């Protein structure tokens, strides 16, 4: 009865960072020691002509990014543990998030490390025209 | 492949929109096309859907600099027999708005005590994982019977874990400086874990030089069995399943090769002293 959302080759990360009294650093500590990152994310199909914000309704990867469904993107929704905001709510589930190509092969690492502009709505040092 | 690890046990017949679902599995078939998903116009997302979430199938087989194992082997074990705590849990299952989960129901330990928690699930939400009472009963069957007055006698989860905090606390702080699970079929063990345990790299205690056993969510400190009182988590346990040492039937019946005096009186703590006992019996007798 039920259904699955995942598979073998995250069981032990996913567990590993579920029990973590810090999942972020647990998380950034498993890929150190040699972890593949969290993959079975929601990648989605676009035209690559987007604004290149880093969240937003739908998808808007701009020719620099992909665009990937926000929770899967989030440690947190992918763990099922708190979140770290004040009222324990999601900021990228229930929207897509756009992710530097670069770096599109740790979506969730990419979340953990990086901040959005709140000027501007793209990521500090991969696409931020304020600095 | 996939794995048993968060299955979703809600009744829903459908998956989730892209941006709410979890995983690529976890989005519904509609939005799949070309290896990937697209976002349809027009198609919403589900603003209240509470979808069950499964914890049963954790893997702690990780290798990590600085975290230490969480499961030893025998002979580590046999070193810290002072710290081993025998550890079952009877649970209930998922009913109503959800099925195919187990929750813990009746948490029992070698030290005889039971303690008896709401039962309690992982709910996703769609602005979180919303950890909550959820609808549950006992398995059918004359051997859970005894399960059945329980369902209404639990304590709310962040009352459950202080009382096992503080009970490891006063039975090993003479003892040891840590805690070694003794198990037997540790899958829902270590799913009832989830409920009260963290870990992380090894620490020292707020107030002296020993290792961190406990760990408290009220201001973010590490202490040790002496000065954890008012702690809600276990940190850092040990732990052992003893049917891995090539038994090959149930636990009473291996338990009864060596012992006598601990008849089954089938409750969660009879089989946690029954599993300890077997350990030292097969470890330190003759
Ligand atoms: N039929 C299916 O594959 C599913 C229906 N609902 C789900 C929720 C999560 C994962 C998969 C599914
Ligand atoms: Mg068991
Ligand atoms: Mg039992
Ligand atoms: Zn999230
Ligand atoms: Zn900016
Ligand atoms: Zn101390
Ligand atoms: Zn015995």
């Amino acid at each position: 009865a039920g259904n699955a959302t995942e598979v073998p080759a995250n069981s032990t990360v996913l567990s590993f960072c579920a029990f973590a009294v810090d999942a972020a650093k647990a998380y950034k500590d498993y890929l150190a020691s040699g972890g593949q990152p969290i993959t079975n994310c929601v990648k989605m199909l676009c035209t690559h002509t987007g604004t290149g914000q880093a969240i937003t309704v739908t998808p808007e990867a701009n020719m620099d990014q992909e665009s990937f469904g926000g929770a899967s993107c989030c440690l947190y929704c992918r763990c099922h543990i708190d979140h770290p905001n004040p009222k324990g709510f999601c900021d990228l589930k229930g929207k897509y998030v756009q992710i530097p190509t670069t770096c599109a092969n740790d979506p969730v690492g990419f979340t953990l490390k990086n901040t959005v502009c709140t000027v501007c709505g793209m990521w500090k040092g991969y696409g931020c025209s304020c600095d | 492949n996939v794995t048993g690890l968060f299955k979703d046990c809600s009744k829903v017949i459908t998956g989730l929109h892209p941006t709410q679902a979890p995983t690529h599995l976890s989005v519904d078939t509609k939005f799949k096309t070309e290896g990937l998903c697209v976002d349809i116009p027009g198609i919403p997302k589900d603003m209240t859907y509470r979808r069950l979430i499964s914890m049963m199938g954790f893997k702690m087989n990780y290798q990590v600099n600085g975290y230490p194992n969480m499961f030893i082997t025998r002979e580590e074990a046999i070193r810290h027999v002072r710290a081993w705590i025998g550890f079952d849990v009877e649970g209930c299952h998922a009913t109503r708005e959800a099925v195919g989960t187990n929750l813990p129901l009746q948490l029992g330990f070698s030290t005889g005590v039971n303690l008896v928690a709401v039962p309690t699930g992982y709910v996703d939400t769609p602005n979180n994982t919303d950890f909550s009472r959820v609808s549950a009963k006992p398995p059918p069957g004359d051997q859970f019977k005894h399960l059945i007055p329980l369902m209404y006698k639990g304590l709310p989860w962040n009352v459950v874990r202080i009382k096992i905090v503080q009970m490891l606390s006063d039975t090993l702080k003479n003892l040891s400086d840590r805690v070694v699970f003794v198990l037997w079929a540790h899958g829902f063990e270590l799913t009832s874990m989830k409920y009260f345990v963290k870990i992380g790299p090894e620490r020292t205690c707020c107030l002296c030089d020993r290792r961190a056993t406990c760990f408290s969510t009220a201001s973010d400190t590490y202490a040790c069995w002496h000065h954890s009182i008012g702690f809600d988590y276990v940190y850092n346990p040990f732990m052992i399943d003893v049917q891995q040492w090539g038994f090959t039937g149930n636990l009473q019946s291996n338990h009864d090769l060596y012992c006598q005096v601990h008849g089954n009186a089938h409750v969660a703590s009879c089989d946690a002293i029954m599993t300890r006992c077997l350990a030292v019996h097969e470890c330190f007798v003759k």
